[PDB]
């Protein structure tokens, strides 16, 4: 579970 | 009473700031959100961000293509480096799934992030824990729509190869089993098995019968119809005949069928004054009672055509329909107009009425109780709430907290969905 921000 | 999904596709554009785009992002082909979809979805929105103030943008879309570049089958890596490459206006194609609940005016709403392998395995281990955990069967099933409930059922029965009606009958008891158990039949086998117990063993409950007679439409009566006779193996209304007599057996019989006009476009005035008055001719002008026409006109009109003619009567009338029921007609068949007469005026408040009745005295009617928390959940428990408390000045939730105790009324509370 990776949770990136742009 | 339903449960629906709206996917929607749309274009998003937006100007990439300081902060960027403002949300993140999950998933890829190595990181699969669940386990099916490699597609990629906003998980968090900044507030006070690009995404946040154009306004667009939901929690849970699906990011289909940035700048006409699909997300489809990619690494979550590469779909960061199409996000961060992509300039400062971004072209955003993006899937809206929108979860719309069956009634607007329910407790009880479809959960969203719903699983039901996941559910089936939680119920399955909290029935083996020692002692049984009620408290997680309780969290789940109250905090899941009526459909998802025979989702779980399925998963159930295919992991375990029990029926989950069958396996909670063996491990709860007490008033908690009867909520449970109830919760998990689809509404018209609920509404069905309790027509059945009204009427099984010697004698009748009068009350529970007239209940769920009076206050069905013909659309829940037509499906209860047909699931009685899947069920027992014999017509309602030939149990309905049985088990009643005289003229309380006619305006049962007549209502069952669920035969009623349904509600129309035009206003017929000249109906209503002509059924206002035959009422009024019917019985309180007259000695005695033609309750044959009080039957005929009350099981026909349509509710809307019955509210009018309900107000029109008291124009002739000393006396409202209720008063002029009481006057008139007695025992079982007075009972039933007056909670047919109820129904029809606001059925809200009717239910409002019920469970008052269920607790205001020493202990509890349970029966009525869990049968109006599981059976309205779903279509109307929040105007029955607002009607509970304009009228009794505390909220049902206060009224269910000080009658009921344990997992039980944690459950009853859940169904009632909050305080007011
Ligand atoms: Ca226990
Ligand atoms: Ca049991
Ligand atoms: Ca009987
Ligand atoms: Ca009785
Ligand atoms: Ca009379
Ligand atoms: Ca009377
Ligand atoms: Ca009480």
């Amino acid at each position: 579970f990776r949770e990136t921000e742009v | 009473s339903h449960m629906d999904y709206l996917v929607t596709e749309e274009e998003i554009n937006l100007t990439r700031g300081p902060s960027g785009l403002g949300f993140n992002i999950v998933g890829g082909t190595d990181q699969q959100y669940v386990s099916n979809d490699s597609g990629i979805y906003v998980s968090r929105i900044k507030e006070n961000g690009a995404a946040a103030l154009d306004g667009r943008l939901q929690e849970g879309d699906k990011i289909l293509s940035v700048n006409g570049q699909d997300l489809k089958n990619l690494l979550h890596q590469d779909a960061v480096d199409l996000f961060r490459n992509a300039g400062y206006a971004v072209s955003l194609r993006v899937q809206h799934r929108l979860q719309v609940q069956g009634s607007a005016y329910g407790s009880v709403k479809a959960y969203t992030n719903f699983d039901a392998e996941r559910d089936a395995l939680n119920i399955e281990t909290a029935i083996k824990t020692k002692g049984v955990d009620e408290v997680t069967i309780v969290n789940i099933l109250t905090n899941r729509s009526n459909e998802q409930r025979q989702d779980i059922a399925f998963a159930y029965q295919r992991r375990t190869k029990k029926e989950l009606a069958s396996a909670l009958k063996s491990a709860l008891s007490g008033h908690l089993e009867t909520v449970i158990l109830g919760l998990l039949k689809t509404p018209a086998q609920y509404d069905a098995s309790e027509l059945k117990a009204s009427m099984k063993g010697l004698g009748t409950d009068e009350d529970s019968l007239i209940e769920i007679i009076c206050s069905r439409t013909n659309q829940e009566l037509q499906e209860i119809n047909r699931v009685y006779k899947e069920m027992y193996k014999t017509d309602l209304e030939k149990d309905i005949i049985s088990d009643t007599s005289g003229d309380f057996r006619k305006l049962m019989v007549a209502l069952a069928k669920g035969r009623r006009a349904e509600d129309g476009s035009v206003i017929d005035y000249e109906l209503i004054d002509q059924d206002a008055r035959d009422l009024y001719d019917a019985g309180v002008k007259r000695k005695g009672t033609d309750v044959p026409k009080w039957i005929s006109i009350m099981t026909e009109r349509s509710v809307p055509h019955l509210q009018k003619v309900f107000d029109r009567y008291k124009s002739y009338s000393p006396y409202d329909m209720l008063e002029s029921i009481r006057k008139e007609v007695k025992g079982d068949l007075e009972n039933a107009f007056l909670n047919l007469v109820q129904c029809i005026q606001n059925k809200p408040l009717y239910f409002a009425d019920r469970l008052y009745d269920s607790m205001k005295g020493k202990g509890t009617r349970d029966k009525v109780l869990i049968r109006i928390m599981v059976s309205r959940s779903e279509v109307d428990m929040l105007k029955i709430r607002s009607e509970f408390k304009r009228k009794y000045g505390k909220s049902l939730y206060y009224y269910i907290q000080q009658d009921t105790k344990g997992d039980y009324q944690k459950a009853l509370l859940y169904l009632c969905g909050g305080d007011d």
